[PDB]
């Protein structure tokens, strides 16, 4: 439900591969010069370009009450209250690895259906990321 | 001076740091490094909580000690208080042989 | 388990103590879980100096016992 | 944010119970707020505890076979060595230092707790000294409840604790406790330059005479008893 990220990148490259819908971009934190970011984007939703601050959450649920997917997912009603709504682009991903390149620095791993991330940052303010299943939201 | 009251007592009340001085030591030296993953509390409380495991073990795997742990001291003062007095009269008619020989 | 006071005792300080290193290792502290772990820690130390109270009373419960059970003997004896 | 917690929660194991009379637990309890002290060993059962940083000079002989202490000795290298560290109350006139009243009553370390803060914060600001002025405040302070005909007697170190105690004479004829003066510190704000008190037997007040002594973020308060 609350925040379990929340940082704000300048991306600083962006890579479209072989791909026509999805671009991975490298970005570094704004405030820290530790928190870098590798994100692949479904840039016909949502284009991005060099040189852009995106803000970055990533929340264990979309809900704005407090925690109280094993539920089906429905479409949103008229009227639905959620998370999503103050963000551009969200995704929704499992973490699958929880790697440790230095004595300071973790890189957690994501894959929102097959779309990696892979967040790195010193361990105090990625120690809200567990092994579990987390919503990406990125607004401009 | 039981033998397993004596390994209990003196494993949780060393004769060194019993559960506060290690924690707070640890945590004053994470002021060196706040950012090293080794530098864990953890890592340094894991061999206390191995200790915590071994008190365990330790109070569980006698019996009578723990027949003992169950009533309030209090509880069983007073049964012993009443129970000595069964002796007492076991003691009377045993020794009013005495005075039925003579 | 359910019958030993001292067992609940060490128990809940081992949870305080827990909780405690999980907030820190966390980088959230707490001081109500901190006072908390503080009124775990009288009944923990007064049970233990009442546990050196029960080995007196162990030994000289073993020794009526063992006169008790000496005079049951001269008892089937005689 | 996480060092003023961790500090906080460490100065709450301190105010709660910091350990039974043990050598290490003196030197733990010492060692907490970052100021060293040093032991030596005469042999397998005798021991010697001082801490000294600038000023005072504190020392204890720790028995292990009897887990209790023998005796003390503190001095000051100040130019002031009279300072009150002994118990002044009615009833008996017995010379005997409040610290090892503290160590050999009761068995846990609060009362040296309450002591040994006192001490640190007297010897960390004492350039006022804090010793003088302490010993010379109870004779100001009674000097001045005198003057006012009302029932206040002034002692000091009482209950195994420090301050300048208040007292009145009851219907049983024995002083009573009632109200507390002493040095506090403040954490909300430091800049106040404490000032040196001088009473005047003219005008029968307080005016200002320190120029170059002073005492940083500390006040003179009361609390009930």
């Amino acid at each position: 439900s609350n925040t379990l990220f929340d940082d704000i990148f300048q991306v600083s490259e962006v890579d479209p591969g072989r791909y026509n819908k999805v671009c991975r971009i490298e970005a570094a934190s704004t405030t820290q010069d530790q928190c870098k970011l590798t994100l692949d984007i479904n840039v016909e939703l949502f284009p991005v370009a060099a040189q852009d601050s995106l803000t970055v959450t990533i929340a264990s649920s979309l809900n704005l009450e407090d925690t109280p997917a094993t539920r089906s997912w429905r479409p949103p009603q008229a009227g639905d209250r959620s998370l999503a709504d103050d963000y551009d682009y969200v995704m929704y991903g499992t973490a699958y690895k929880f790697e440790e390149v230095s004595k300071d620095l973790i890189a957690v791993y994501y894959s929102f259906g097959g779309l990696l991330m892979r967040l790195e940052g010193n361990y105090r303010n990625l120690n809200n990321l567990k092994q579990e299943n987390a919503y990406l939201l990125i607004r401009r | 001076q039981n033998n397993v009251l004596n390994q209990i007592h003196q494993i949780l009340l060393p004769t060194n740091g019993e559960f506060i001085p290690h924690i707070f030591y640890s945590l004053h030296q994470i002021r060196k490094d706040p950012n090293n993953l080794s530098n864990q509390l953890e890592t340094l409380t894991g061999s206390i909580r191995h200790r915590l495991k071994l008190c365990k073990s330790l109070i569980s795997e006698n019996e009578d000690t723990k027949d003992l742990l169950s009533k309030s001291p209090s509880e069983w003062q007073d049964i012993i208080h009443q129970r000595e007095q069964e002796l007492q009269i076991k003691r009377d008619v045993l020794d009013d042989l005495y005075r039925k020989l003579q | 388990l359910s019958k030993v006071q001292l067992y609940e005792d060490l128990c809940r300080y081992e949870d305080t103590l827990s909780k405690l290193v999980e907030s820190v290792d966390r980088f959230k502290p707490n001081l109500d879980i901190a006072k908390d772990l503080i009124r775990t820690d009288e009944a923990l130390f007064e049970n233990v100096k009442l546990l050196a109270e029960y080995d007196n009373i162990y030994r000289n419960l073993q020794k009526i016992d063992k006169d008790s059970e000496e005079l049951d003997s001269k008892t089937r004896k005689i | 944010s996480y060092v003023e917690t961790l500090d906080s929660m460490i100065e709450l194991f301190k105010d709660y119970k910091p350990g039974s009379i043990t050598l290490e637990n003196i030197t733990r309890l010492c060692q907490t707020l970052g100021l060293e002290s040093f032991t030596e060993e005469l042999s397998n059962e005798l021991s010697r505890l001082s801490t000294a940083s600038k000023i005072i000079v504190i020392d204890v002989d720790y028995n292990k076979k009897q887990d209790r202490i023998q005796d003390v000795k503190l001095v000051l290298a100040s130019n002031f060595d009279n300072f009150d560290y002994f118990n002044q109350r009615d009833g008996e006139h017995e010379k005997s230092n409040i610290l090892l009243n503290s160590l050999t009553k009761y068995p846990d370390l609060k009362a040296f707790h309450n002591n040994l803060k006192f001490l640190y914060l007297l010897d960390a600001y004492s350039k006022l000294d804090l010793f003088k002025y302490f010993t010379e405040l109870s004779h100001y302070i009674r000097q001045c409840f005198q003057d006012n005909c009302c029932d206040f007697k002034v002692r000091t170190n009482l209950n195994d604790k420090f301050g300048i105690y208040i007292l009145t004479q009851g219907i049983n004829g024995k002083e009573v406790p009632l109200a507390k003066i002493y040095l506090e510190e403040n954490k909300s704000d430091s800049q106040y330059r404490f000032y040196e008190y001088i009473y005047s037997q003219e005008t029968k007040s307080w005016i200002n005479e320190s120029a170059e002594n002073f005492s940083n973020g500390i006040s003179l308060v009361m609390e009930i008893v």
